């Protein structure tokens, strides 16, 4: 596709230093800061059950795919605006397809 | 003999233009050397650089603070209170040897500057000026602050930097950026899980979290929470001063305050001991690299 295909094993290293203060590592996996991303490719925006989302991430319903994902992740503000997510966003493009690699995968 | 006087006098022929440039060079690497820190960047090891430098300052005598530069001598750079911070001092040199007319407390000052505004923090102004002095105006160790201390060493040691209960309070919340080093000074932990973002999350996880006292591989004392955060025992004192409560109470309901008030008190804190000509220009506002296109 446009975002390559390339590492499970390097966007685990990405993942548990970026995002792992948050972001669960299974299915049932607790909200904290921000949801448990447990089928979020094919899920809309704002749609975890027994989270709150700001009215802003509910709002923006784009459906979560390996594309808007890496438009997301750049910069979070930028593209949902008035979210809560406080991240700086990944500024390389290796960065973005090694991770959303690890995310298509661990997030099934 | 009345204390010393530093004036603050611009680099030969330099104006806002010259230095928002120092900013994009120093944002950039900010942008591009990423993976420092398991991802956090070297965005807090820069504010706590100009903070280090400036926090040096003594009132009473006018010795210390941002203006000399100091910092790159042997002495004050091997400060025990000092660790870690080589790492910004490496962060900034290919940026000083692209910009050699510019002083050594300029930059580091600048480096603070830059991390919280590209941190999307407030607009902190930012003034030129500073001039390199020699090795014996270099302070002597031991003048930072202590953190296994409680309120009231807080409260008299910032009368020292010139500093009221608002402006600590406020000062205080960049502890929303980054982390405590095990090899560095003692302290392991994040106070936050947005290590890299400048929010008020520092007032809320102090009064929202269950903080439990307990001991650290280091044999130090620290306050931990079930979230895996962690706060030092002058930053847990925030809390337990009842006129630091009501101030760390207010910034947590309102982070437009707070950004108001740490923008007044950060530029003081690089500014305090530096005397401004009236012809001296007015402090510069710095472009972010969002807001150039970037
Ligand atoms: C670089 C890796 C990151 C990736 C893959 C990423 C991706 C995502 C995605 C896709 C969502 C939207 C979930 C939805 O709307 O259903 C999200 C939300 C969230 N993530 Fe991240 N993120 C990253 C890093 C971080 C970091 C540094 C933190 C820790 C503070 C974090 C905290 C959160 C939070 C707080 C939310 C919730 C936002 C809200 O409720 O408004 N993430 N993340
Ligand atoms: C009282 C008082 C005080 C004290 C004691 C403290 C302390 C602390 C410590 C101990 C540490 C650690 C080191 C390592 O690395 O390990 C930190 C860091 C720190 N810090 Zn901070 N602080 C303070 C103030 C401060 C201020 C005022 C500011 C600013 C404005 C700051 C900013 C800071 C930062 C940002 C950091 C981070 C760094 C890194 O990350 O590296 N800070 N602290």
């Amino acid at each position: 596709t446009e975002f390559k295909a390339g590492s499970a094993k390097k966007g685990a290293t990405l993942f548990k230093t970026r995002c792992l203060q948050c972001h669960t590592v299974e299915k049932g996996g607790p909200h904290k800061v921000g949801p448990n991303l447990h089928g979020i490719f094919g899920r809309h925006s704002g749609q975890a059950e027994g989270y709150s989302y700001t009215d802003a991430n509910i709002k923006k319903n784009v459906l979560w795919d390996e594309n808007n994902m890496s438009e997301y992740l750049t910069n979070p503000k930028k593209y949902i605006p008035g979210t809560k997510m406080a991240s700086g966003g990944l500024k390389k493009e290796k960065d973005r397809n090694d991770l959303i690699t690890y995310l298509k995968k661990a997030c099934e | 003999t009345t204390p010393l006087v530093h004036v603050a006098s611009v680099e030969k022929g330099r104006s806002y233009e010259d230095f928002q440039k120092v900013y994009n060079a120093i944002a950039l690497k900010l942008r591009e050397d990423d993976e420092y820190d398991n991802y956090i960047g070297y965005g807090p090891v820069l504010v706590r650089l100009a903070w280090h430098t400036s926090g040096t300052w003594d009132k009473h005598d006018n010795t210390g603070g941002s203006y000399g530069g100091t910092y790159r001598f042997k002495k004050e750079f091997n400060d025990p209170s000092n660790a870690g911070l080589q790492n910004g001092f490496k962060f900034l040199e290919p940026i000083h040897k692209e910009f050699p007319w510019i002083s050594s407390g300029d930059l580091f000052s600048l480096g603070g500057v830059t991390a919280v505004q590209e941190m999307q923090g407030p607009k902190i102004p930012w003034r030129c000026g500073r001039v390199d002095t020699p090795e014996d105006t270099t302070p002597d160790n031991g003048r930072l602050p202590d953190a296994d201390k409680d309120a009231d060493y807080v409260r008299t040691f910032f009368q020292r930097l010139n500093m009221n209960d608002r402006e600590v309070v406020a000062l205080m919340g960049a502890h929303a950026l980054g982390k405590t080093h095990l090899k560095n000074s003692g302290y392991e932990g994040p106070w936050g899980a947005a290590n890299n973002v400048f929010t008020n999350e520092f007032y809320l996880n102090l009064l929202n979290e269950d903080w439990k006292l307990e001991k650290n591989d280091a044999n130090n004392e620290q306050w931990d929470s079930k979230s895996g955060y962690m706060m030092l025992p002058t930053d847990y004192s925030l809390i337990q001063d009842p006129k630091y409560l009501s101030i760390v109470k207010e910034y947590a309901n309102d982070q437009d305050k707070f950004f108001k008030d740490f923008s007044k008190a950060f530029e003081k804190l690089l500014e305090n001991g530096i005397t401004f000509p009236k012809d001296a220009p007015s402090p510069f506002i710095f472009k972010t690299l969002e807001e150039q296109g970037l």
